[PDB]
RNA sequence: ACGGAAGGGCACCACCAGGAGUGGAGCCUGCGGCUUAAUUUGACUCAACACGGGGAAACUCACCAGGUCCAGACACAAUUUUGUGGGUGGUGGUGCAUGGCCGUUCUUAGUUGGUGGAGUGAUUUGUCUGCUUAAUUGCGAUAACGAACGAGACCUUAACCUACUAAAUAGUGGUGCUAGCAUUUGCUGGUUAUCCACUUCUUAGAGGGACUAUCGGUUUCAAGCCGAUGGAAGUUUGAGGCAAUAACAGGUCUGUGAUGCCCUUAGACGUUCUGGGCCGCACGCGCGCUACACUGACGGAGCCAGCGAGUCUAACCUUGGCCGAGAGGUCUUGGUAAUCUUGUGAAACUCCGUCGUGCUGGGGAUAGAGCAUUGUAAUUAUUGCUCUUCAACGAGGAAUUCCUAGUAAGCGCAAGUCAUCAGCUUGCGUUGAUUACGUCCCUGCCCUUUGUACACACC
């Protein structure tokens, strides 16, 4: 239920590889930047990638990723 | 009165059936309304409905306060 | 009388529903796709497009005598508003229903098991449809029941 | 030539039969339709189609 | 032509006029009180927004409203919480600061739908579906 | 007065696109050919009062069904046009089905 | 596939935990039987028996009353007139001379190629040793690589914008004076193109919220648990919808002239017609309730929910007035209605004076006299009303259904079926509360291993 999927990762790894100096910690700066970096055609995907950007800044402040 | 008999309605059973709400009597309601109209307390007002006459208005404001101040 | 406030404005569906089922269960050999109606202001004109324009023209009157008079005798319009003239129109064969008519013809003309098959896949390829999926119930042999199927190109299901 | 083939038919289930296919259902006089249940499915585009819920 | 605006203001589920009548603690509007109700059910429920907070606490505030809208159950279940918020929060200009801080800290462990104002608004639904909890109504065949 | 401006609210209401484009193209080309003020229309959340004659008696089985839905595309015009041309829009392009609420309110 | 073998994981159509019950006076439902000319038919497991609108008063009523009745085109003995092969007479008929639509496998996740190889083939890797759940969901390595579907693929949800140069029915200051007190201006008609503008509730289109984050341990953080819980949302965003993979001698041949099918038109394979049974009960099964109380009552505020039709050639027609013990009976008012029956108003709740628990007040599937409605039609009571003794159970055994926020459960209304005939389904309301957070013990369901002499696959 509270588990993650590869559908967010296949965009996440690409966007960080493209835009390393982006991804500021704040939620709106993450969201209103990612929605125009990556075209999204779903409001539920918009809300879900908002939540996933929260997960992403949690993982960034956790620190180095294994891969 | 169309709502008065409704508000005074009650539950009735159709034998082996549930209880249904049914309206009250209309005859006695009309008769008491006409009786008080003739007495001159209630009065038929324009635009559909009844208002209170001046005897009832006097019974409303001052003597009500006097009676409750007496019995309290 | 025949006027109501917000009842017939919603119950009008039955009319064009009957129209559509009639066009499907009778107007099949012409290849009825859809009525590209265009009601221009100051000139009410109701046209029809066909994939068999030669057939809907025909011998000048055998279809027209019904087609021009039945759409007028029913509701009693004035003349000169439901007009029936067919012209050469483009992109007639760029639709799933067009592929459906094409495979209907390829099934009805009566080819063998492989000839109609490579014919239809070459036709959908040359039309540019990169995938198809079709199922046929019933049978070809005389047995209980069969359901053949083939799908080229993978589709979301459903 | 028959005299006794008439019969009173003005109202009730004996007067009005179906018009769809001599069907066996559809006791609904909505807008004078009296159309069957399989017939409501034979009807194509009167449901108001759209799917989100 | 003339810039004449009606002073439209918001309430829980209705409109209001933004011109308050100040007074000397008179909880009425000039021809009728509201608070004398005597319901025989919700007595302690209406005493809760006031009796636990401070008995009178009306030496510097009045309610001056006339609105037609919303509903009666919404009115009874909203106006008392509304003046509770008015007397605990809007009184920060007037009431003692440590007193209101103690009150908010006391109510942080009390927010159990007793100090919540009714923010309900009427909404229409669409034709085509009726179910809420049970199933829908469909035929076989 | 002479050449009155009472501004009966013309209530653009259609069902199909053949009539919707017809009336909208009509009013805008009328404005274009007799040089009306340049203020165009936009659509609306349509005024749907829920009424229908449903024929789904009893709830057995599962749902293999559609949705009963329809959009009466009632739109409007934000402009300042005369009551004269507001009336002539109703006079010309005669098709029964277009309603006009008698409302003396311009804006 | 199976296992009465093993392990792992889930389900209040499984429960150490209980609450609301059926099986008790009882019926609405079909069975088999007596059946009268018929009491018409389909189907027999968690997957029919309140299902097939199937809650049937004269053709869907199929059965008789039977004098029914000659009413086809085409060689004929001199109204084809008895007889011909058959125009249809299939409206006599099977899911088995046909599809189509729904249900079962879908209270639980699994599905497919192309390469790479192994199996000198069947097949296997890809599709997983463990580690967490609503999931093939994440870590992680590997003959693996990179791709779609079930969820992910979408939108309606629930307590949403000082928001939309959007409409006179839902309304507010100034108010047009006060008719309730008329000096203690909120209001009564918003003085019938009516004190103006508009939405701030009737009509909802956009973008926008909540994410385990700011804390620490419980996996090495790579999963995941807590409490400060942060509200248009800490249960993924509660409730709802895609019949994904491929099968069922499954309900529909009696469904639309749908299938190489047996036979006819004068005694029509009966088209129609005078009507009525289609509810008859010696029997049991099944969902639905009227009570087995001082909980039966007067008086009152208790009323805070969208729900649905309308002559256009026949029945919707009054909110109010008037008569009546009451079914009910007549008028400005309702045929183009957000507009008039509709300004939809859903119901018993606390109370005290008094009778008052009992087979008596607890009531009426029981029997009788009169008052009238919808329907030609109220017969084998269609239905409500005034009265009359209550038989009925002292909370019903064996066995069996539902149950964790708008918490099941007691209660009454709106709509469909309706000319008249609710105990049949959905939505609301009054109180809105449990006895549970673990289980595989019964019941079943998925993954791995293992044996099989089964593979129309443990009937």
């Amino acid at each position: 239920g509270r588990v993650r999927t590869k559908t967010v990762k296949r965009a996440s790894k690409a966007l960080i590889e493209r835009y390393y100096p982006k991804l500021t910690l704040d939620f709106q700066t993450n969201k209103r930047l990612c929605d125009e970096i990556a075209t999204i055609q779903s409001k539920r995907l918009r809300n879900k990638i908002a939540g996933y950007t929260t997960h992403l800044m949690k993982r960034i402040q956790k620190g180095p990723v294994r891969g | 009165v169309g709502k008065l008999n409704k508000l005074y309605g009650g539950a009735k059973s159709r034998g082996v059936r549930p209880y249904k709400h049914i309206d009250a009597s209309g005859s006695i309601n009309r008769k008491v309304l006409q009786a008080l109209e003739k007495i001159g307390i209630v009065e038929i007002s324009p635009k559909g409905g009844r208002r209170i006459s001046e005897n009832g208005q006097r019974d409303l404001d001052r003597i009500a306060a006097q009676t409750l101040e007496e019995d309290e | 009388a025949l006027i109501s406030k917000k009842r017939k404005l919603v119950a009008d569906g039955v009319f064009y529903a009957e129209l559509n089922e009639f066009f499907t269960r009778e107007l099949a050999e012409e290849g009825y796709s859809g009525v590209e109606v265009r009601v221009t202001p100051t000139k009410t004109e109701v046209i029809i497009r066909a994939t068999r324009t030669q057939d809907v023209l025909g011998e000048n009157g055998r279809r027209i005598n019904e087609l021009t008079l039945l759409v007028q005798k029913r509701f009693k319009y004035a003349p000169g508003t439901i007009v029936l003239y067919a012209e050469r129109v483009q992109d007639r064969g760029l639709s799933a229903v067009a592929q459906a008519e094409s495979m209907k013809f390829k099934l009805l003309n009566g080819l063998a098991i492989r000839r109609a098959a490579y014919g239809v896949v070459r036709y959908v390829m040359e039309s540019g449809a990169k995938g198809c999926e079709v199922v046929v119930s019933g049978k070809l042999r005389a047995a209980r029941a069969k359901a053949m199927k083939f799908a080229d190109g993978f589709l979301i299901h459903s | 030539e028959n005299v006794w083939f008439s019969h009173p038919r003005r109202y009730g289930k004996g007067s009005r039969q179906c018009r769809v296919c001599s069907s066996h259902t559809g006791l609904i006089r909505k807008y004078g339709l009296n159309i069957c249940r399989q017939c409501f499915r034979e009807k194509a585009n009167d449901i108001g189609f759209n799917k989100f819920r | 032509a003339v810039p004449s605006v009606q002073t439209f203001g918001k309430k829980k589920s209705a409109t209001a006029v933004a011109h308050v009548k100040a007074g000397k603690g008179l909880i009425k509007v000039n021809g009728s009180p509201i608070t004398l109700v005597e319901p025989e059910i919700l007595r302690f429920k209406v005493y809760e927004p006031l009796l636990l907070v401070g008995l009178d606490k009306f030496s510097n505030i009045d309610i001056r409203v006339r609105v037609t809208g919303g509903g009666h159950v919404s009115q009874v279940y909203a106006i008392r919480q509304a003046i509770a918020k008015g007397l605990v929060a809007y009184h920060q200009k007037y009431v003692d600061e440590q007193s209101k801080n103690e009150l908010k800290k006391a109510f942080t462990s009390y927010d159990r739908t007793l100090l919540i104002a009714d923010s309900r608004r009427p909404e229409p639904k669409k034709f085509g579906g009726k179910g809420a909890r049970s199933r829908f109504q469909k035929s076989y065949r | 007065q002479q050449q009155q401006i009472i501004k009966i609210r013309i209530t653009l209401t259609s069902t199909k696109v053949k009539q919707l484009e017809n009336v909208s193209s009509n009013i805008v080309k009328n404005a274009e050919q007799h040089n009306l003020v340049k203020k165009g229309p936009v659509r609306l959340p349509t005024k749907v009062l829920k009424i229908s004659t449903r024929k789904t008696p009893n709830g057995e089985g599962s749902k293999t069904w559609e949705t009963y839905e329809m959009r009466i595309h009632k739109r409007y015009i934000d402009l300042e046009a005369p009551v004269q041309i507001v009336k002539r829009i109703t006079q010309i392009t005669i098709e029964p089905g277009v309603d006009v609420e008698v409302v003396v309110a311009s804006n």
